[PDB]
């Protein structure tokens, strides 16, 4: 990935590492709470400006910021309709069992592909560099997964065709 | 039909809270002194100005100046700068980075890599926590 | 139970008391909190049962207090605590409405839920905006409310009784003395 | 199921339940049920009148008019004997069982009635094959578009027979999947010896269909199967007819099966992803 | 000198006069006290009547009183009566939350950096047997995260999250007397804004004062360090680097400076005399850490079931002590005051504690 | 009513 | 629970906690003779076929403790009698089981010891000892007359099937 | 000549099947599903991943029992389902082989237990709209279908919407009242004990009280319950001593046939003739958590709803469901409810004196056919109603809003 994806991964990793810093802030607007600030979007005091790391029109990522949480949204490089369908289904099956992850959301941001979430409650009970490493690894392995799914469906079609044609 | 309406019309302050030129940059470009072109591009930032015109002008000029560079003197260009200059640079690259199309990716990525090699994560922190619309 | 746990009505009724005390909380805006719950799973939390069993509760811990403002959830034709308060204040005279609104107390241990004052004040402001000013927000700015929430909201009646007995003990003409009981045509001694 | 069956098991089951208690006296067991099967055709079983001693079965064929115009006198005596009567429901072939007369056979009759749709469908293809076999002047080509908006065309000339398929996909999701499915249909031949040639065409309709008002458009593919006597004789005729008739539902079912297969694969990969993630939690 | 007191994080820490007792918040609705035993630590007491989360503790060198300032909009002043601890209810008139607290050198008043856009100051009263509370709300526009006090106890700096780090002037005539002349200003009455930050430089997470009371320094989320030198004409010095944001402030002497945060290890700074510029000092704590592991035949198969078998606990942060020391919460001092500080301690969000030295390095 | 009493 | 005890008049005496309800027996003990065939053991045997199924028992009256103890001992009696061969052998086994030393209430080795009381004085100790011995002997004599049948001279499967259905999930052992 | 829709009543037990506008569910098959799984050990990172076409190499239905080389694995467990891939495989197999219905040109109605979580319904609806591309879908509780089917008992023309239904199930039996078409949301309780654990208890007792059966053919032996072999009992101990006294005429015998060696084996019938069915009113035998009867639960749920609806509800209790086929069930329930309600009325009258005498509350239990299946006819009438074609969720609704359209529940609202 030295000449194709390495710089993009390095830049996004540095951005995440800088924006992975978090702290606990007692609720300032609603009685007594410590709920995530990014989702609520109550006070502009805590929010930080969004950032994007991208190299092509159809692929993108977004990096948010706040005291309580940092939100990241990705957009995959999908070209053909089969790629879009497979990505949507795979992400949906990932959603259906997102409880064990403790990091992932429950529905992607509108107009974008899957997005993750971090919080001060997920930074001490879990390691720090491991989470960013996993996000990176997912970003790389998505293309492998989609290509493998494509070849699998092609093989299935071939085998069914061969099985039917033999009778003739 | 009650809570439907917002009640968020408060009073507590929800944190209620010099552009660049073109002729000099063009002269530097045609003369070939790319370092002078970049220096002029970074000069006179729109730190205090509320108008999309100057913002887009600065973004376009910095993008055009950066694109023309080659991947041999980028280190020299970055080195001949001050730390505040490096931060302002990185801010400009991030600003123009959203600009898609016209293959404005690779050069920006190399610039970001060099800035990290020199500016460090502190530049990322500063750009992320700067309510200042730059 | 829906979540899939079977519970009795003998002792587990007391078991859920601690879980409600720790995890259960009330919201500020129902829509935003519901969207957060259905879009995220950070609000999930548990508690260690006496037998060591572990249970997950992330969404049920939020809608239970909502019955206070929406008695419809539990088969009651209620109107809501905030709406009831607004109606009661309005039905009174005029000179007393402002004084009642200025001074208000949140008494009782069941009101110790975190976030109830915010929900109540927001609801009252919404009622004032919609049923009086018809959405005129400009005139709504000066309206003021200060909920009285003493730190000792777990026990305040005992304080009142103690202070009353402090000064109402020397004089014997306050109580239903034992002597009056032996007579007929009695009771309703004072009111 | 891999090869979609042709015997509707609903009629088999209901007739088995009826006949297993047939020899139990005056047992009418009034029945009135409506069914549906592939090709968008509706079945109907109902007694003709208050007399429950007779059970009737009917069809609602979409292209029935073509069958009536062609004439199926062969089908009126070969497979179905005297237990066929004029149409009642919608001018479509309807049969009935005479319970008063002793039914000798039990499985053969049920099996014969099970393939009603294909039994009536064959009246045209088998007759065209007979035309080309008998040496009679090549009967005029015909087009048979069934309930689906797509169309079917057949040409029966000397020394060989031809058949072409038109394909239409409704939902945008399955269009590309079906295109991929049929792309490899025209090439898979390394496991078949005595099999016909297969080809796929979508942009350029075959020159045969230019004059015929068959399925013509943009998002419509074409499939043609070349026919030869080595696989269209009196022995290998029923198998070929069953395969071609069950072609559409076969494609559909295997598309859904592939969808389930990919669902299972992604579900399996989620476990690996979770295992990779678990490296972040402490010991 | 690393040590561990609990796996889960710890909110705040407080120490006694002799450095023999410790206060550790277990990140739960209570607070614990740890005491020395030879060269070992062991629990002694267990104080709990607060139904919320504790987020601020402090200790009185002489009064031996402890204050729990946290959630529930309340605050209890603990006092020792024989061999047991008892509470003391206080009233603060808060509606959102309270995070940080701090007593005074003379032990006459304490302040709370409440999250309700207000700063509260309280003093002892024997009349009603209560703790009366005043409020400062004029310039404040957001939450306050750090509070520090001045020897005379009349000047207070309350860092906030609105780009400002401002000194105040609180003087309760009931329990306060006129302070001596100060270079800053006139020691004006309670509830007023003395001066504000020169410009916008990130948020504020800490503040530090000086014995001479002529220099103030604070840190920010923008990887910046400031030093408000009031001896000159309000000379302001600034410095920056590539380090991650700092979350603490303290100095040794009139020129030195110490800080720590998400960098996972201490960072040292210094201030010039007349140049009006700071400098940098790298890893004054120690050169670097080390890493080790083991076979663990059981683990080799246990990890493969959930994680990858070849995986392990090794990390890039092991070499530079950046593996387990997850972030730094705040800082404290050991000996004397902010003059020599022969030793300095720091808190960690990892749930542990550690000590350091300033002379054992011996340059 | 609008002012005074409900109706 | 639902099928709790019965036949307990207030005049009945007690020994610390238990109810010294008379039992009719030809043996000797600190109990009187009741002419009616009805007694504690008869009701216990009558209701044992169902008490085991239930998983709770509220002690409405003091006789509930007697019912619990008698059923608990009957469980062990059935367990030990399943391997019987002759009526004489079964009677011998039941007799040698009655004259034993089982955990007395108020001492270790006794289930649900919390519910029962702890005797303090000396005399009540042997009073309870004799009462429990008499109850055990009467239970043994009562089981042997119905557990066996005139034919096959073996324990009926119907009466030993409940061997594994230990009351309250545990037995004396 | 509009095509009829499709009616399906999925569940833990025998899954009903057939088409709308018909008077008999044509196909009634178990939920048993085959699979070509075997003994791999890596079963938690590749559950199956069957190579090639072996994935579909599995049978279904009654034919799936007699395949002794695969695994019979029931996907459902009292409503909740762990893995739904088997459910999708079963659904495709049924729709294609048995129903032979094209999803793209048909409407499907599905039934789920009231306790089914929103997530399962949302995801099954998503699966349907994605794979089957069904134009319309609709899911509703089975109580109303039973109420509609109950009209056939007598006087169909006489409209009677009020009542209450206590339906059975392989793993769940629920209580749901109806008040003139509108049900009460909060007055619903879920009973975990059902017609399966009863058989578990039967076989557990039998494995010790008798011998002469093989381990494999146990459930076929345990299915004496489905035969005439279980009567309910007003009293428990009375019949216990009746059996322990005579034990000659009341005992029955079994003459089952082995399915392997074709060797006859017989065993007697004992106390289980009544204990099983009696467990319904004494659930404490099986489930220790739920020590609560049924009749008192019925009265409690009927006493937690408005006054004006309490009276007609007691008059209409429907006997629908397989587990309710036990004889004399209605008599016991009616007698118990009458006793408790009369006692409550007498207590209420005692506190306030008066020479009056309120008209006694009438409680009646109705016995009729359709008890085995009361959901299929309801679904048929559901499909036959034109308004169904309008209320059914459409494709475009699922296209961008998502599968949340099917999340509507009768016990939720904000
Ligand atoms: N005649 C019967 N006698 C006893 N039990 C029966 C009888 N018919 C059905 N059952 C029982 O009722 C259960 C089926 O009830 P049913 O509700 O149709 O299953 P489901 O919940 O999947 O719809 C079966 O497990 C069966 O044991
Ligand atoms: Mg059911």
């Amino acid at each position: 990935m030295t000449a194709t994806l390495r710089p993009y991964l390095s830049a996004v990793r540095a951005t995440l590492q800088a924006a992975l810093c978090l702290e606990n802030f007692s609720s300032q607007v609603v009685e007594r709470h410590n709920k995530p600030e990014v989702e609520v979007r109550s006070s502009k005091e805590l929010l930080l400006q969004p950032v994007t790391i991208s190299r092509n029109e159809k692929e993108k990522v977004l990096i948010e910021g706040s005291i309580n949480s940092v939100r990241v949204s990705i957009a995959v490089k999908q070209a053909d309709e089969i790629e879009k369908i497979l990505c949507h289904k795979f992400m949906r099956f990932m959603m259906m069992r997102a409880e064990n992850f403790f990091i992932l959301r429950r529905k992607p941001v509108e107009g974008y592909d899957i997005s993750f979430l971090i919080t001060n409650f997920h930074t001490e009970q879990m390691y720090k560099h491991k989470l960013v490493d996993f996000v990176i690894h997912f970003m790389e392995e998505i293309d492998k997964e989609i290509s493998e799914m494509k070849l699998s469906v092609n093989a299935r079609a071939r085998i069914v065709a061969e099985e039917f044609l033999k009778n003739f | 039909r009650f809570r439907k309406v917002d009640v968020g019309e408060y009073d507590e302050n929800k944190f209620v809270d010099a552009g660049p030129d073109e002729g000099e940059v063009d002269s530097c470009l045609r003369q070939g002194n790319m370092t002078a072109a970049l220096q002029a591009a970074l000069k006179n930032p729109p730190i205090n100005t509320k108008s999309q015109a100057v913002k887009d002008r600065a973004g376009s000029i910095v993008l055009k100046v950066l694109i023309s560079f080659k991947a041999n003197d980028i280190e020299k260009a970055v080195q001949s700068l001050d730390k505040n200059g490096v931060d302002l640079l990185m801010k400009y690259i991030y600003k123009g980075f959203e600009s898609p199309s016209d293959n404005s990716s690779a050069v920006l990525l190399q610039w970001h890599e060099k800035a990290l090699a020199a500016g460090g994560v502190g530049s990322i922190v500063r750009v992320l926590t700067a309510r200042k619309t730059v | 139970l829906l979540r899939g746990y079977a519970f009795n009505h003998s002792a587990d009724f007391e078991t859920v008391r601690m879980i409600k005390e720790k995890l259960c909380y009330v919201g500020y805006n129902i829509e935003q909190e519901q969207k957060l719950a259905l879009e995220t799973t950070v609000l999930v939390e548990s508690y260690t049962l006496p037998d060591g069993r572990i249970i997950k509760v992330g969404g049920e811990r939020f809608e239970a207090p909502e019955a206070l403002f929406q008695p419809h959830l539990i088969n009651v034709e209620g109107v809501g605590v905030a709406e009831l308060l607004f109606n009661t204040i309005q039905a009174a005279d005029i000179d007393t409405r402002s004084e009642f609104y200025k001074h208000i107390v949140l008494s009782g241990g069941s009101t110790m839920y975190p976030g109830l004052p915010s929900r109540l004040e927001r609801e009252l402001k919404q009622l004032y905006l919609e049923r009086v000013l018809k959405g005129d927000v400009e005139k709504l700015s000066k309206f003021k409310i200060r909920i009285e929430d003493p730190p000792r909201r777990k026990h305040m009646v005992f304080l009142g009784g103690a202070v009353l007995a402090d000064i109402m003990k020397d004089k014997d003409n306050f109580w239903m003395t034992r002597q009056e009981y032996q007579e007929k045509g009695v009771r309703v001694l004072e009111k | 199921m891999i090869l979609l069956e042709v015997n509707n098991r609903i009629i088999e089951e209901t007739l088995a339940l009826k006949f297993e208690n047939a020899a139990a006296g005056n047992k009418p067991e009034a029945v009135e049920v409506t069914f549906a099967d592939f090709d968008g055709v509706l079945y109907h079983i109902s007694n003709p009148n208050g007399d429950k001693t007779k059970v009737m079965v009917s069809i609602s064929l979409k292209f029935y008019k073509e069958l009536q115009a062609h004439g199926a006198d062969e089908l009126l005596k070969r497979v179905y004997g005297s237990y066929l009567v004029n149409p009642e429901s919608g001018y479509n072939v309807s049969l009935l069982y005479d319970l008063e007369n002793l039914p000798a056979s039990k499985d053969s009759i049920v099996h014969q009635a099970g393939m009603l749709k294909r039994n009536c469908f064959a009246s045209v293809f088998e007759k065209y094959f007979q035309f080309q076999e008998e040496g009679k002047e090549g009967e005029n080509r015909a087009v048979i578009h069934y309930r689906d908006d797509e169309t079917m065309y057949v040409e029966s000339k000397k020394d060989r027979v031809t058949v072409v398929f038109s394909t239409v996909f409704k939902d945008d999701d399955d269009v590309v999947i079906g295109k991929v499915f049929m792309q490899e249909f025209k090439e898979g031949r390394r496991a078949s010896h005595t099999a016909p040639q297969v080809l796929f065409s979508h942009r350029e309709p075959p020159l045969e269909l230019k004059d015929t008002d068959a399925a013509v458009g943009d998002n419509i593919g074409y499939i043609t199967f070349v026919l030869f006597p080595r696989h269209t004789n009196a022995s290998a005729r029923d198998n070929t007819i069953n395969l071609i008739h069950t072609f559409r539902d076969y494609l559909h079912y295997h598309i859904k099966c592939s969808k389930a297969y990919i669902h299972t694969r992604m579900r399996a990969k989620t476990s690996d992803f979770l295992k990779v993630l678990n490296r972040a939690r402490p010991d | 000198a690393y040590h561990s007191f609990l796996v889960e994080p710890i909110s705040c820490h407080a120490w006694n006069k002799d450095r023999t007792q410790i206060a550790i918040c277990p990140n739960n609705h209570e607070v614990h006290i740890y005491e020395k035993s030879g060269n070992k630590w062991v629990q002694v007491h267990e104080l709990k009547e607060h139904n919320g989360q504790v987020t601020g503790i402090d200790w009185a060198p002489d009064s031996n009183r402890i204050v729990t300032c946290g959630t529930d909009r309340n605050a209890y002043v603990w006092t020792l009566k024989g061999r047991t601890w008892k509470p003391t209810l206080v009233i603060l008139r808060i509606n959102r939350a309270a995070r940080c607290v701090r007593w005074a050198p003379n032990e006459k008043k304490f302040a709370v950096g409440s999250g309700s856009r207000v700063i509260s100051i309280c003093y002892f009263e024997q009349e009603n047997d209560w703790w009366v509370c005043k409020h400062i709300k004029k310039p404040i526009r957001s939450t306050v995260l750090s509070l520090d006090w001045h020897p005379n106890s009349v000047l207070l700096a309350a860092g906030s999250c609105d780009f400002k780090c401002r000194i105040f002037s609180a003087y309760i005539k009931e329990v306060e007397e006129r302070p001596a002349p100060t270079p800053w200003g006139s020691k004006m009455p309670f509830g007023e804004l003395m001066f504000e930050s020169s410009s916008s430089c990130g948020w504020v997470h800490g503040v530090c004062f000086s014995a001479n009371g002529s220099r103030v320094a604070w840190v920010s989320h923008d990887s910046t360090v400031c030093l408000a030198d009031a001896d000159k004409k309000m000379a302001v010095a600034t410095l920056a680097s590539e380090t991650l944001p700092l979350l603490a402030v303290t100095f040794i002497t009139e020129s030195s400076l110490v800080a720590a945060g998400h960098d996972c290890f201490p960072v040292l700074f210094t201030y010039d005399s007349a140049a009006g510029k700071l400098s940098f000092g790298g890893r004054l704590d120690v050169p670097k850490q080390s890493s080790q592991r083991g076979l663990t035949a059981r683990e080799r198969f246990q990890n493969l079931d959930k994680k990858a078998s070849s995986e392990g606990s090794a990390a890039a942060g092991a070499g530079l002590d950046s593996l387990h020391k997850n972030s730094v919460s705040q800082i404290s001092v050991l000996s004397g005051g902010k003059a020599k500080c022969s030793q300095f301690c720091t808190t960690g969000m990892d749930g542990g504690m550690s000590i350091w030295d300033v002379r054992s390095l011996e340059s | 009513w609008x002012a005074x009493c409900p109706a | 629970p639902a099928y709790h005890s019965s036949l307990m008049d207030p005049d009945t005496k007690l020994i610390g906690n238990m109810a010294l309800l008379p039992i009719r027996s030809q043996f000797k003990g600190p109990a009187p003779r009741e002419t009616k065939d009805t007694d504690i053991v008869d009701e216990a045997i009558y209701y044992f076929k169902a008490n085991v199924f239930f998983k709770n028992y509220e002690i409405k009256n003091e006789a509930d403790r007697t019912l619990i103890y008698i059923t608990l001992y009957i469980s062990e009696c059935l367990k030990k009698l399943q391997k019987c061969n002759s009526k004489s052998q079964g009677e011998k086994e039941m007799y040698t089981l009655g004259i034993t030393n089982f955990p007395i209430p108020g001492e270790p080795g006794f289930p649900l010891n919390a519910i029962y009381a702890k005797p303090a004085n000396k005399q009540e100790d042997e009073v309870m000892r004799a009462y429990l011995q008499q109850l055990r002997q009467e239970t043994g004599l009562r089981l042997c007359e119905k557990v066996f049948d005139p034919q096959n001279d073996k324990p009926s499967k119907w009466w030993t099937c409940f061997v594994k259905r230990q009351f309250m999930n545990k037995s004396l052992s | 000549g509009r095509l009829p829709a499709c009616v399906v009543d999925c569940g833990t037990g025998y899954t009903k099947l057939g088409y709308a506008g018909n008077t008999e569910p044509q196909f009634i098959i178990p939920s048993c599903i085959a699979i070509k799984e075997s003994a791999k050990v890596g079963d938690q990172a590749q559950r199956r991943v069957m190579k090639g076409v072996d994935d579909l190499d599995f049978f279904i239905g009654d034919e799936a029992i007699e395949k002794p080389t695969y695994a019979t694995k029931w996907p459902i467990r009292h409503g909740i389902v762990e893995d739904w891939d088997l459910m999708e495989r079963f659904m495709e197999q049924v729709i294609f082989k048995y129903l032979r219905a094209e999803p793209e040109d048909h409407y499907f109605l599905l039934t789920e237990p009231p306790l089914n979580t929103p997530e399962n319904r949302e995801y099954t609806a998503e699966i349907m709209f994605e794979s089957f591309n069904v134009p319309g879908l609709y899911i509703a509780v089975q109580a109303v279908l039973a109420l509609a089917a109950s009209w056939t008992s007598r006087q169909v023309g006489e409209r009677t919407l009020t009542g209450t239904v206590i339906d059975s199930g392989d793993g769940v039996t629920h209580v749901i009242p109806v008040a003139e078409g509108y049900v009460i949301g909060s007055c619903i309780k879920h009973i975990p004990i059902a017609g399966r654990d009863i058989t578990y208890f039967i076989q557990q007792l039998l494995r010790d009280r008798e011998v002469g059966i093989p381990p494999e053919q146990s459930l076929e032996t345990a299915k004496a319950v489905k035969e005439r072999y279980s009567y309910v009992c007003p009293d428990l101990v009375k019949e216990f001593n009746k059996y322990d006294t005579d034990g000659s005429k009341w005992i029955k015998q079994y003459t089952g046939i082995n399915a392997i060696s074709k060797k006859e084996f017989s065993i007697d019938v004992g106390y289980e003739r009544f204990l099983g069915p009696e467990i319904f009113f004494h659930p404490e035998f099986a489930n220790p958590d739920f020590t609560q009867p049924i009749s008192e639960v019925v009265d409690e749920v009927i006493q937690n709803c408005p006054i004006d609806v309490r009276r007609p509800l007691y008059k209409n209790i429907v006997l629908s469901g397989g587990s309710t086929m036990f004889r004399d069930f209605g008599r016991r329930l009616q007698r118990d409810l009458k006793r408790t309600v009369d006692a409550r009325l007498k207590l209420s009258e005692e506190l306030s004196g008066g020479r009056l005498k309120p008209k006694p509350i009438d409680v009646q239990v109705i016995t009729h056919h359709m008890q085995r299946y009361a959901v299929w006819f309801g679904g048929s009438m559901l499909a036959s109603t034109p308004e169904f074609y309008q209320v059914c969720h459409t494709k475009k609704d699922y296209e961008e809003i998502g599968p949340s359209i099917c999340r509507h529940n009768p016990v939720f609202g904000v």
